[PDB]
């Protein structure tokens, strides 16, 4: 942004990982995630991003997987989610985090990266658990898992501070669709003296065309007619 | 050695360590392994002699030190073994007998071996073939 | 026009070769993608015409130089290259004389037996498509194609390696339009790659006799030193399976010397010394492996690497990560009884895993291995057998402080099978407990054994009704892990009843563990010793005859280890009395 007519061409020097086939990508702290189309199998990767203020580099790829589950307009989408204790992502609450991803990611304090897929499948992967090499390929059946299949593609993933009583520790998980199934998720701990997840597949209007989150369980979304809000709080 | 080109490199390594020509170590180890050996005896030996043929093709075998070490053994050695050494062109029967100190001891040993052999030729025909062949040689 | 098209093909091939030899990590891939777009546009320009004979050997050399640079960059063949082959083949078919590649190839080679002067390009196209089918694992029809290229009367030659040896390249490749690689340079690669894969497959399927032949074939000829390493390593494995240790060592030495990447040799070394029982050197080798895995260019050409498959887990070439290994060391250290060594190793494991937020990710042992909480247990069992029990508690407490939010709320305690607690909790209460025995605290010991037992019976661990997360498949669900964990905490508590002199309560817990897991005998031992203290004969003999009537499948490690810890040496001696 320092950047040594008010139009500016980029020189191809500014190119890093010319992978060419990459459709999505997201960011954590010191870690970079892409997600790249190939043959049948789409592969998530995971590179370094040099923590010293150097020549702007990828590094060596740490790992790679195949989202075997997916076989192919709509780009798929990536969101990271770190748990409490540990940045442009989201933090959940320890109850939830443990609820969705399991002990491993809780114990590792491991960021977990959600990909939204044109299928409509909403897949998480634990990042710690993705470090491989030529000698050591990632098994997807192990390593990538699948929360809940909206039958329609994905537009926007977030999470929300219901019960609000910069780093806010959210208690509910948000998706959205094109045709407009939402799916918010929660921790209950109810009726059996045991933690259960609270699913809610609502049905909004229309084509949904983007989304966001504002303070206090208020999701600012858009249909073709109108900019409309939903409250969960 | 009881288990090819690898084994040659192994003896090269040992020789570089001890500052010995590879031939002496190869011969010594071969002779000691023959003493250890003494059917599948024959097959182990055949493979050992193929490897010794490789050693000799690469000039990594001192035949004279080999004869010397063989006459240091002199007790475990069967006649079959030394005939196979002869037939595989490893050592001539001539060079062997002209490298022992005690010529009388060689004579007595051969006497014993051949006296046992000419009884052994009356055990079975398949042994008697090999016996007759080496006896004629 | 074909002057210009050929000058363009030549220009882009020279660009690609300049990039392969020179440049940096960016400028390489930049010039490669430049040349790739060039070859794409030129292929579209050539495919626009209804092809003539003199345009055909240029189009096929461009098709091959396009697929080459495609798979070199992608680091893999795909089906787009198969369809490109199909396009160029229908273009050869429609010039002189549709359905699919096999009959298309048969007809095209019939047309090549009419001697159009492009067979230098046809053999190269066979090279690329054979390579595609090789990376796609389509070995059967590959034989059919190369069988059709050679005499059809050699149809009984089912073996691909003899058939590839007989397949000659056709010409010395006179001044045609320039190419990145020659057909014999591809043939050499095909040979070693096919031989290597057949040998590895034979190894994993338990024919390390047949494997030697195929692998020596990969060694003799075009073998980059990196592949030579992997060959020799596979030989290590084969000889090790046979029974021949010294030849095995020989190969591994060669692999180490030639290699800048000696993970896999030392792993075989480990498995080797494990076969002998050379425990000391085994642990020495694994310590070397750790340090080795501490330390860490792609040619625009088809090398062998491209065609090799990813190793399985059954292979000798799967080498985990530092973290995944250091776990090997400590686990294997801990079945021997080097608790002190074990302990160091484990803390260092755990240090790596949790403390890494800043550096590159060091990961957990994978989910064929144990789950991350099974690792905190292995840490604790090691620490107890050291006698570091104030540490075996800052373990069990750290663990349940992170995962509280998960643990069951145990209000079923008030409302008294239906609620759910996974075996690693009940187990953290087991080992929190035995740590208080070492410290000397009867009260809080019997507390923790009772708390373990309540979450074994007044919960079920197998409630996989709702797939609610990521979870432990194996280590935590086994009916084995249940019945033996019950027995463990029941005996653990029985010993504290014996210490207090309440041997009736001890008898109750021992009698229950007998009903629970009748194939421990540690249970029957403790029960029978108590009956021999109090009221021997009829009870004891009734259980004797039971034992002799009665007369380890997949037990998790921290539990196996715990049983071996508590069991008495003077066991069989007592049981034959
Ligand atoms: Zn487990």
């Amino acid at each position: 942004l320092d950047h040594p007519s008010p139009v500016i061409p980029v020189d191809p020097d500014a190119c890093i990982l010319p992978d060419a086939a990459l459709c999505a990508f997201t960011l954590l702290d010191s870690v970079l995630v892409t997600l790249v189309q190939g043959p049948a199998r789409w592969k998530m990767q995971l590179f370094e991003q040099p923590c010293p203020g150097e020549d702007p580099r990828p590094g060596g790829q740490i790992g790679e997987v195949e989202l075997s589950s997916y076989t192919p307009h709509f780009l798929p989408v990536l969101c990271s989610v770190s748990p409490s204790g540990s940045s442009g992502g989201f933090t959940l609450e320890d109850a939830l985090f443990g609820l969705l991803f399991g002990a491993d990611a809780t114990l590792l304090q491991s960021p977990v990266v959600l990909c939204g897929l044109p299928d409509g499948q909403l897949c998480c992967v634990i990042l710690k658990a993705l470090v491989t090499s030529r000698s050591a390929p990632g098994d997807p059946n192990a390593l990538v898992k699948i929360l809940h299949h909206l039958e329609e593609p994905v537009i926007f993933i977030g999470a929300l501070k219901t019960e609000p009583q910069e780093d806010v520790h959210c208690d509910c998980l948000v998706a959205f669709g094109h045709h407009g199934r939402m799916l918010a998720i929660k921790a209950s701990w109810d009726e059996s003296g045991k933690l259960v997840p609270e699913l809610r597949e609502y049905c909004l209007p229309g084509p949904v065309l983007c989304a966001a989150c504002g303070g206090g369980g208020r999701v600012y979304h858009s249909t073709p007619s109108d900019l409309c809000v939903v409250d969960l709080s | 050695l009881l288990e090819s080109s690898f084994i040659g490199s192994a003896l090269q390594d040992q020789a570089s360590r001890l500052g010995v020509p590879v031939g002496i170590l190869s011969a010594g180890m071969v002779a000691s392994s023959v003493g250890q050996i003494c059917v599948e005896q024959r097959k182990k030996l055949s493979s050992l002699l193929e490897f010794a043929q490789y050693l000799l093709a690469h000039s990594m075998f001192s035949r004279l030190s080999f004869c010397q070490e063989l006459w240091k053994i002199q007790s475990s050695l069967l006649l079959e073994a030394v005939w196979h050494l002869h037939v595989q062109g490893i050592v001539s029967l001539q060079e062997l007998l002209e490298s022992h100190p005690d010529m009388h001891a060689v004579g007595s040993w051969l006497f014993r071996n051949l006296c046992c052999l000419c009884e052994q030729m009356e055990a079975s025909c398949q042994h008697a073939d090999v016996a007759r062949a080496m006896l004629s040689d | 026009c074909l002057d210009l098209w050929r000058e363009k093909n030549d220009r882009l091939v020279r660009q690609a070769k300049v990039a392969q030899n020179s440049g940096l990590t960016l400028r390489r891939q930049q010039l490669a993608q430049d040349a790739l777009e060039g070859l794409r546009g030129l292929l579209h320009s050539l495919q626009g015409l209804p092809a003539a004979v003199p345009v055909l050997p240029l189009e096929l050399t461009v098709t091959c130089n396009f697929i080459i640079l495609r798979a070199s960059l992608a680091q893999g063949f795909t089906e787009d290259q198969a369809q490109d082959i199909q396009r160029s083949l229908e273009r050869v078919l429609e010039t002189q004389e549709e359905q699919g590649l096999r009959e298309l190839w048969d007809s095209v080679l019939r047309a090549s037996c009419l001697l159009p002067e492009l067979l230098s390009a046809l053999h190269r196209l066979v090279g690329l498509q054979a390579a595609l089918w090789l990376s796609a694992d389509r070995l059967g029809d590959l034989a059919l194609l190369l069988e059709t290229l050679n005499g059809s009367q050699s149809g009984a030659s089912k073996d691909l390696l003899l058939l590839l040896k007989t397949w000659s390249p056709p010409a010395e490749e006179l001044d045609a339009p320039l190419t990145l690689q020659d057909a014999q340079g591809l043939k050499d690669v095909l040979l070693t790659a096919f031989a290597y894969r057949q040998g590895l497959q034979e190894l994993i399927t338990g024919n390390p006799d047949k494997a030697l032949s195929s692998l020596h074939e990969a060694a003799s000829g075009l073998c980059p030193r990196p592949v030579l390493v992997q060959v020799y390593t596979a030989l290590g494995s084969c000889h090790r399976k046979m029974g021949n240790p010294q030849r095995a060592l020989l190969y591994l030495v060669a692999a180490l010397k030639e290699g800048s990447a000696w993970g896999p040799p030392l792993l075989e070394a480990s498995r080797l010394y494990q076969q002998l029982g050379d425990t000391t050197a085994e642990l020495e080798s694994l310590e070397l492996l750790v340090e080795a895995l501490n330390v860490p260019a792609p040619q625009f050409l088809i090398e062998v690497e491209l065609l090799l498959p990813p190793p399985d887990l059954a292979s000798p070439l799967h080498c985990g990560t530092q973290s995944q290994t250091k776990h090997i060391l400590a686990s294997r250290c801990l079945q021997t009884g080097r608790a002190g060594d074990a302990a160091e190793h484990y803390l260092d494991l755990l240090a790596l895993l949790l403390d890494s937020s800043e550096p590159r990710f060091s990961p957990p042992p994978s989910p064929p291995g144990p789950c991350m909480p099974e690792v905190f247990l292995e840490a604790a069992v090691a620490l107890i057998q050291a006698g570091r029990a104030q540490d075996a508690l800052t373990l069990c407490e750290e663990l349940l402080s992170r995962t509280s939010s998960l643990l069951p709320k145990m209000s079923r305690l008030w409302e008294d099978e239906l609620p759910y607690c996974p075996l690693w909790v009940s187990a953290t209460h087991l080992l929190q407990g035995q740590a208080w025995v070492q410290l000397g605290a009867q009260k809080v010991a019997i507390s923790e054994f009772s708390r373990c037992l309540e979450l074994l019976f007044r919960a079920t661990p197998e409630e996989k009704e709702q797939g609610a997360a990521f979870n432990c498949e194996q280590g935590c669900k086994s009916d084995a892990a249940l019945q033996q964990l019950r027995a463990a905490a029941l005996i653990s508590r029985g010993l504290e009843w014996v210490a207090s002199g309440q041997d009736t309560k001890a008898l109750q817990d021992f009698l229950l563990s007998v009903q629970m897991c009748p194939g421990n005998r540690d249970t029957y031992f403790h029960l029978l010793q108590t009956l021999k203290r109090l009221d021997r004969r009829d009870e004891a003999t009734a259980l004797w005859w039971r034992l002799e009537a009665q007369t380890l499948w997949s037990l998790p490690l921290y539990l196996e280890s715990y049983l071996s810890w508590i069991r008495p040496s003077d066991r069989d001696a007592f049981l034959e009395e």
